[PDB]
């Protein structure tokens, strides 16, 4: 067990590289969305992997911004636009 | 194989081989992207099998080596470009010969991976460090050696 | 990893040993290659005897100054010891 | 010894193995590029995506592992 | 073990079998016949190339030997321009 965590862990590290590249493949196909827009469709483009939880995906999104991939929109938090 | 053996040429003296290495041959715009992209290494162990003629030169006397040196993507295609260098050595492409500007391909590799790749293949040879010497020092070599070796002065 | 050029008259023998060795094995192979008594070695380096016991590294070449592409030359003249009377290579001719 | 086997882990000889921006490989394409490229490398043998250090020079002018002003080759 | 090279000009070269083995002419004439099975001297008579090309020739082996396969560490060889297209013909010869 001391191994075998390590092994759980590293599923979870790539599932947050997973669900970034996710992110920016999504959102740049259409240069905009919402929150809950974004996140039903990062789900259903990951259906035959992780069940992602909601909690990583805007754990996931808030590391995006801070990166400079993708930009919070003047709106509000639910509108997300590429940069 | 019959139509290496007309050896077609462009008009900067691209033989077959030479596109098929080079990153400049034009690809049309229409789905001949998604598949025929150059260089592919594919092409050239096919046409290096069909006796394709892997020391000659263009006009500017680059050999197939000069130009996949040259190739500007070392590590994005690594797969490509490391099993195009293998089958022109392997096939029997110097790896000393100079175009006519006397550029070694290691010196034109402008690049630390194609180098390294070129130097892990050379295959080092007292000839051509005599040769390379002899063409270094400007030694009048004009009928003071075999015919066969006079050609062997001049691309090395 | 030294490279020795052992010459003696026109003779020329290239060797392979080690930095930190002593020159009796040297002895006893040059003496096997040579089919030769193992008491007429007597080694020269720049025209001058060296110890049969110091080491080779300190006789006065290393990895440094003695090179596979040009190694030291190291006089064997045998105990008919002769005069060291080793023949120089041919000169190359005049170049233009 | 009598016998013995084991393992090699081969891997190719690029100094340089995963860019630390995207914490991907750089034989395969970047996560900017992958949805539908060249590699920079550095003075300080920090080598990239291009897209990487495009974003990243775009943030700030040092190096993303270390204190250094970012240059290109 | 060791093979004898022997120049036109009397010069006597020593070098081991495997060292003198990566050149095909050597190679070739060492096989066939006259191979004189002492397994010492196996001595080829050069009678063309001068003693300075042989003793070139003999330190190339040995510089391809020790470095057949490295890494980058791989220094120049030191040709002088004198001894130039004088060893060119040797390497021809030699099919180094
Ligand atoms: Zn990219
Ligand atoms: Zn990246
Ligand atoms: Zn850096």
């Amino acid at each position: 067990p001391q191994e075998m965590e390590q092994t759980r862990s590293a599923v979870d590290e790539d599932r947050k590289m997973y669900l970034q590249a996710a992110i920016v493949r999504i959102m740049k196909a259409r240069k905009v969305l919402r929150h809950n827009a974004l996140i039903q469709e990062v789900i259903s483009q990951s259906r035959a992997r992780f069940n992602p939880s909601i909690s990583m995906i805007k754990k996931c999104i808030e590391v995006l911004i801070d990166k400079q991939y993708i930009e919070r929109s003047q709106a509000s938090a639910d509108e997300y636009s590429y940069v | 194989y019959n139509l290496i053996h007309l050896d077609p040429r462009t008009r900067e003296g691209f033989t077959l081989l030479h596109l098929a290495v080079n990153s400049n041959t034009p690809v049309d715009d229409f789905h001949t992207n998604d598949v025929c992209s150059f260089p592919n290494a594919l092409v050239t162990k096919l046409l290096l099998d069909c006796g394709a003629e892997v020391n000659a030169v263009d006009n500017e006397g680059n050999s197939a080596l000069h130009i996949i040196v040259q190739y500007n993507r070392p590590i994005s295609d690594f797969l490509t470009l490391h099993s195009i260098i293998i089958s022109l050595v392997e096939a029997g492409a110097h790896t000393d010969m100079t175009n006519k500007q006397n550029k070694t391909p290691l010196d034109k590799s402008t690049t630390g991976v194609s180098e390294i790749l070129l130097k892990t293949q050379m295959k080092m040879s007292l000839k051509c460090l005599a040769a390379r010497a002899v063409r270094a020092n400007d030694i009048n070599y004009q009928d003071q050696i075999p015919r066969t070796l006079e050609e062997f002065v001049g691309f090395h | 990893d030294v490279f020795l050029m052992i010459r003696r008259h026109k003779t020329t023998i290239f060797t392979d040993a080690k930095e930190s060795s002593t020159v009796f094995e040297l002895k006893r192979i040059v003496e096997g290659i040579l089919k030769r008594p193992p008491d007429e070695q007597r080694l020269y380096k720049d025209d001058q005897l060296l110890d049969d016991g110091k080491t080779l590294g300190e006789c006065g070449f290393t990895s440094q100054t003695a090179r596979p592409q040009a190694p030291a030359t190291v006089g064997l003249a045998f105990r008919a010891f002769e005069a060291l009377c080793i023949e120089p290579f041919s000169s190359p001719p005049e170049l233009p | 010894v009598k016998k013995w086997n084991a393992v090699a882990l081969w891997a190719w000889d690029i100094v340089v193995d995963n860019c630390a921006i995207c914490r991907n490989h750089i034989m395969d394409l970047c996560i900017e590029c992958q949805a539908n490229c060249t590699v920079a490398w550095g003075v300080c043998n920090h080598a990239f995506h291009f897209h990487c250090i495009s974003r990243w020079l775009k943030t700030r002018q040092v190096c993303p592992l270390d204190n250094r002003e970012w240059e290109f080759q | 073990m060791y093979v004898k090279l022997i120049s036109s000009d009397g010069h006597e070269f020593i070098v081991k079998r495997e060292h003198a083995l990566t050149s095909g002419t050597i190679k070739a004439m060492l096989s066939g016949p006259g191979q004189f099975a002492e397994n010492e001297t196996n001595e080829v008579n050069f009678r063309e190339i001068p003693s300075h090309v042989l003793s070139k020739v003999c330190m190339y082996f040995t510089y391809k030997v020790r470095y057949t396969n490295s890494s980058t560490e791989i220094p120049e060889f030191p040709i002088a321009p004198e001894i130039a297209l004088e060893l060119l013909m040797a390497a021809n010869f030699l099919d180094c």
